[PDB]
RNA sequence: GAUGUUAGGAGGGCAAAUCCGCCGAAUUUAAGCAUAUAAUUAAGCGGAAGAAAAGAAAAUAACUAUGAUUCCUUUAGUAACGGCGAGUGAACAAGGACCAGCUCAAACGGUUAAUCCUUCGUUUGGUGCAAACCUUUCGACGGAAUUGUCGUU
RNA sequence: UAAAGCUAAAUAUAUGUAGGAGACCGAUAGCAAACAAGUACCGUGAGGGAAAGAUGAAAUAGUACUCAGGAAUGAGCAAU
RNA sequence: ACGGACCAAGGAGUCUAGCAAAUGUGCAAGUGUAUAUGAUUCUUUAAACAUUUUACGCAUAAUUAAUG
RNA sequence: UUGUGUUGAAGCGAAAUACGUGAGUUUUCGUGGAACAUCUCCCUAGUGCAGAUCUUGGUGGAAGUAGCAACUAUUCAAAUGAGAACUUUGAAGACUGAAGUGGAGAAGGGUUUCUUGUCAACUGUGAUUGAACAAGAGUUAGCCGCUCCUAAGGGAUAGCUGAAAAGUGUUUAAAGGGGUCCCCGUCUCAAAAGGGAAACAGGUUGAUAUUCCUGUGCCAAUAGUAUUAUGAGUUAGAUGGUAACAUAUAUAUAAAUGAACUCCUUUACAUAGGCUUUACACUCGGGGUGCGUUUUCUUUGCACUUUACCU
RNA sequence: UUUGUUUUGUAGCAAUAGUAAUUCGUAAUUAUCCGAAGUGGUAAGGACUAUCCUUGAAAAAAGGAGGGAACGGCUUUGUGCUUUGCUACUCUUAAUACUUGUAUG
RNA sequence: AGCACAGUCUUAACGAUGGAUGUCUUGGUUCCUACAGCGAUGAAGGCCGCAGCAAAAUGCGAUACGCAAUGAAAAUUGCAGUGACUGAAUCAUCAGAAUGCUGAAUGUAAACUACACCAAUUCCCUGGGAAUAGUGGUACUCCUACAGAAA
């Protein structure tokens, strides 16, 4: 039974071959269960969750390196760019929405709505 | 029939698998059962 | 009332022609310069039966002139045509039974 | 789109589920030198041959395959005459 | 006569006209004209009709898993920036 | 024009209570029924948003005049329509809610498209642990555009 | 001042989601569904479409023991 | 003549609009404060309370197709 | 407003020297086990049932009644079991009668299959039976099929119509392949009886077999280079016969040069009639082997005496 | 090197299998499996005859042909083309070894 | 140890059958309030799976009745088992990771787990070392830019 935080420091090797041995022992447990031997059947849950934890750490490492590889570059793949709602993606940017012509801009700068008091 | 398609055979197997009773250990803490002759799968 | 039998014919559902064993449309040769200015002879190779019609159909083999090869035409056989006969079609074809001429 | 996770293609652990130990499968081992394995339905003859080769150091003459109504695939793997199914079955249980 | 209007002709009732319809999974796929009588599968659209409230409501949205929209629910009241995580303990 | 699995992108489907176009009945009422009514409705087809649509007068009035649109109270079951039968049926003013105005075209600018987009870069400072995000102006490159972009009003 | 264009608010919401309420219904009522309900089941199909809530404070009190019965059960000088 | 084998539970002049009459109540040549606004009320309260000395309905005048 | 409840509320059963004229009201006993009134006045409504071939549910008389009638037919003994007319075994009498309740398949079904249990319900009598219930198991293919081809035909493309939905499907089409510029050319689906690459026998399990095992075959595929080896041919492609035509037997008849471009053949086809050949079927006689009859007759009656694909 | 006379072999498969028998510890030994015909039931094939105002699919796939484009090997001139000295030389089946991504089903 | 005729009908008590009544109610209904689109970045819907013993419903996706992270924080249990003396047992949150086959479904198809073509592909170390027949891409229409042919 291993936790995610201790193996967060491992290299991808120590991750993948540990997964390999974890899968191997899970297969051995499943073979024993396939036979009549059911003494160790309850260890299958723990081994399965260990496999999940190892895969989680490995895949998060890989996603982080793959993000570093595309840092900036303005042309990240779709799975890397933002997963907002499609409508949000197609929305005009706030700058585009607020963009105004020179005529409107020089009107609003020279005559802005202003605070005052009525006696 | 003896001649079947893969999806049809898998569906037949699924129906057979679901036609089993409630596990005894569970019952100590089913209505949707069918017989091959009474109610047909129609699927 | 309801739609009468004559009106149902144009729908063409069960009133389409039974044409499964038809051997092909009976058309004579498409106009060519050979037909227009001279003659071209093709030989009749078989005289067959078209199940729809009563008239026999002659399979006339012509030799292609724009390329090497043969072309087969399905003609309505005139009475007297025989296999192995040479039919001549064109402006200069002689006036004889079987030949295709301008009227 | 690029994938960062490790492949979810079925490897041997998952291609081969477990050996069959029913009376029929059991007697096949001694009589006709054949092991009966249970596999995922997505395995094929080549997959099973390679997978048992890399799971236990044994090649086979032939694999016969059927799909059961229980949702998995039964593989009758006839071992080569050079070795025997008895010692392999003793090695794995 | 013998395969008469009722019981006799009911004996000749083999050979279905509908099968499972890979889209809606319901046995309404007409085999001869290759079209689901329930959902009109080969066509892009879903084949609904306003004259059947029952039919609409037994296969509307929310009848199934809502495998994705149920996840994106509640995002509006959290407003987490995509990619963000809670601060580690 | 054609063609490109050239680069970058978009549409498709679901869902509909409110909303926008189309298409479009009959039951019913008339104590029958045909115009009429039901109804510019139901059904059918398509299309959007958190609202939509309408909207800044080719508008009212006839006053001492009002001043984009929408909605509420009213006008008013009124003017009017109608086998003038059954039935149908608005508008202006008035009182309120809310309140907002604008830009193309056309005119003017050729001692000089003053415009725009693509790609590639540099730094300008910021809040994130990170992931990411907001600011940023100096270009260059390749194009588009005089069959007309931009500025002025 | 037509034959080009944009525009927030006041407005509507038998849908979805989430809150809050009521001189509402109280298991033949209230949604079809208080429950494994658009489920079981029916129809080739479009479609049609139910019934069914309540031990007790506590089963962490769900009936131990004996007798008679093949058993189901029953009876008790036995029992919660 | 038709309906009713038996029992339980369910089961039918109601709701809204509009008009009138009757009667009760308030005010009275008036009456109703509509939409809306305000206001230390904001569980109840979606109700109560309020309205800087020409909103509108009905009434206060009839009659005529009508200029009136 | 002012009250009753665990010292027992509501409800319900039977009632009362009770009140009322009457709808009712109020009490008692029992049961019940948690709520209930308010008649002080008033507000409110989904407010009062004998009927509607009323709705839903339950239950009667009919009535231990009608009935449990096609398919000629059962019997003796034993086993199992709590229990046997309808479970199993042996014996008998019969039936189906190769146009079969006999073997193989399709459609349809979907685990009903098999083994072991097993009887609450079902198996319209019984039931120890079962296609019921329960636990496990069981379906093995290069050669059997699908998969490929095309048919009647379906869908789609280009257009063109139509508000669209849809309708039609070459009606102004610049619409992958071949050799090396030219030539050909809509796509796709539609047959488990049509067309079609290639398998036989013996054996084997509780349950699978042209699928497993054994033996023997067959079909298709088999890249490039290099070594060998088999064969031909050649000092750029063999030879016999007058002819019809024939010839490569190497483990294996593999090789007899051959492009573009063509032209054919096979695939590939109805019905009727008889004649004919072959295989299988049936039958007769002989021989051998076994069994049967045997008061009498009987050189006798019966069974076996087999041989796949491939070459 | 041909024509007659004999032996063998169920022509190979093949008897080793199958069947029916006799025995033996309880898995083995043994012996047989070969001489002549008849009827016409089924199926298929053949060669025919007849019938049609009915003439009784297609394609995948395979084959045959007509035609005659191209042409040895080692080395070399010059610019795939004339050339020089020399002859043991091309196709086909099988196996092997290495490269080819793992080179059968 | 003896005695009632039987049946039919009436009454009472106690039972059977049945599920009314009363009392309950994690449900409905109506109003009010607030927010409001999801989808080629593959939706809704449909299949198929996933637990030690596991049918349904619920949950989830080959990491499959749940992983990680964050807050709480000792239980969870039918058995087996797992838990600290708090990233561990279980709740809640939920941003990271992962998300089978489909479906507008989009390489061609579809009562096929049938068939294409193009890149071989994926992982590991700091240019090598492995393993894989596996993985991606290819619809139609349209826009912008580009490309090379044409009159």
């Amino acid at each position: 039974n291993v936790k995610a935080y201790e193996l967060r420091t491992l290299k991808k090797k120590e991750l993948l071959d540990k997964l390999d041995e974890l899968k191997k022992e899970l297969s051995g447990l499943r073979i024993s269960k396939a036979l009549g031997n059911s003494a160790k059947n309850s260890k299958i849950h723990g081994v399965r969750k260990n496999v999940a934890r190892v895969l989680t750490v490995y895949n998060q490492k890989r996603k982080m390196e793959l993000r570093q590889l595309y840092k900036n570059k303005k042309f990240k793949p779709y799975n890397l760019r933002k997963k907002l709602t499609k409508n949000k993606r197609l929305q005009l940017s706030p700058k585009q929405k607020a963009a105004m012509t020179l005529r409107q801009k020089k009107k609003v700068q020279n005559f802005p709505q202003r605070k005052y008091l009525v006696v | 029939g003896s001649i079947k398609r893969f999806r049809l055979k898998q569906r037949l197997g699924k129906c057979r698998r679901q036609n089993r009773p409630v596990p005894h250990w569970y019952r100590l803490k089913n209505t949707k059962r069918r017989h091959w002759r009474r109610t047909k799968l129609g699927l | 009332g309801r739609v009468i039998r004559g009106q149902r014919k144009g729908r063409g559902s069960i009133f389409k022609s039974h044409n499964h064993h038809r051997k092909g449309a009976a058309k004579l040769r498409h106009l060519d310069y050979c037909e227009k200015k001279g003659y071209i002879k093709g030989l009749v190779k078989d005289i067959i039966h078209d199940p729809g019609r009563g008239a026999p159909l002659a399979k006339v083999i012509f030799k292609r002139t724009e390329k090497y090869g043969k072309k087969e035409e399905l003609i309505i056989a005139s009475e007297g045509m025989f296999t192995g006969q040479y039919i001549s079609c064109g402006t200069k074809a002689p006036l004889s039974v079987g030949n295709i001429l301008p009227i | 789109i690029v994938k960062s996770c490790h492949s979810k293609t079925l490897d041997k652990y998952g291609l081969i589920k477990y050996p069959l130990t029913s009376e029929k499968a059991m007697k096949k081992i001694e009589e006709i030198n054949t092991l009966v394995f249970m596999c995922d339905k997505r395995a094929n003859k080549k997959n099973i041959k390679k997978s048992v080769k890399n799971l236990f150091g044994i090649e086979c003459d032939k694999v016969n395959v059927l799909n059961t109504l229980n949702g998995d695939k039964k593989a009758y793997v006839r071992l080569s005459g050079e070795h025997d199914a008895l010692e392999v079955a003793n090695k794995i249980g | 006569g013998k395969a008469g209007k009722g019981t006799g002709s009911f004996g000749k009732r083999n050979g279905k006209t509908h099968f499972l319809c890979l889209r809606c999974g319901k046995r309404s796929y007409h085999l001869q004209k290759k079209k689901c009588a329930s959902c009109g599968y080969p066509s892009a659209k879903k084949r609904r009709f306003n004259w059947s409230v029952k039919a609409k409501r037994r296969n509307t949205t929310g009848t199934g898993r809502c495998r994705y929209i149920k996840t994106l629910r509640r995002k509006l009241k959290n407003k987490f920036t995509e990619g963000s995580t809670p601060k580690p303990k």
